[PDB]
């Protein structure tokens, strides 16, 4: 009776942000640029966009050169640095 | 002269040197600008009339006094 | 079905 | 992995240079071009598998390997 019964009911009742969690790889840094910041524990962008100019600066190995390029490729594709994100993870 | 010569701060500052870590990465593990960084090094250059950290770095290492 | 189910309604539990 | 596959004179040279010995100095007394020392010196970095000599220098020396 259970079985029956539940089996009626049917018929009583009812008639982000991609480019943050781009690889790495699609950054095209230079390969020196690239593994430094793999160095740095930077693997995914959107932490990276989250972070400041300085804090990129204060790696040790990283230059002015190296803030110039990755600068001048994320105005390429639209983005820059220290973008606030909200409801981490996307 | 004799690495124990140096203040407490510039023991931590030479031991920082002989332990790997380069100039930038000394200032952000001391959350200090690079200028401060700078006088340290410079004063122990003249002190120690070295030319490089790593003269100073193997001769601590020589005599294994750890 | 609403008939079917009140006839079980003293079985289901 | 193993130092030894290369020639143990090359690494007293290399020994002689952590010990602060500028390249032009290198080139002067080895009786080659500093290209050929430049050259030198960034094969010994990639063979040892190392971004700076301060490390491998000092892993050389806490251990005593050779």
């Amino acid at each position: 009776a259970t079985i029956l019964a539940e089996q009626l009911e049917a018929f009583v009742d009812l008639r982000f942000d991609p480019i943050l969690l781009r690889p790495v790889d699609d950054l095209e840094l230079t390969v020196r640029s690239a593994n430094c910041l793999k160095a740095e524990a930077i693997h995914y962008i959107g932490d990276l966009v989250q972070r400041t100019e300085v804090e990129l600066l204060k790696t040790p190995n990283l230059g002015k050169k190296s803030l110039t390029e990755i600068k001048d490729v994320l105005a390429s594709r639209g983005l820059s640095l220290g973008m606030r994100l909200e409801n981490w993870p996307p | 002269r004799d690495v124990n010569q140096l203040t407490p701060r510039e023991r931590d500052i030479l031991k920082l040197i002989a332990q790997g870590l380069p100039n930038k990465m000394i200032a952000r593990r001391l959350d200090i600008t690079e200028s401060t960084v700078k006088v340290h090094v410079k004063h122990m250059l003249k002190k120690m009339k070295l030319k490089s950290r790593v003269e100073a770095a193997v001769w601590v290492h020589q005599e294994r006094i750890f």
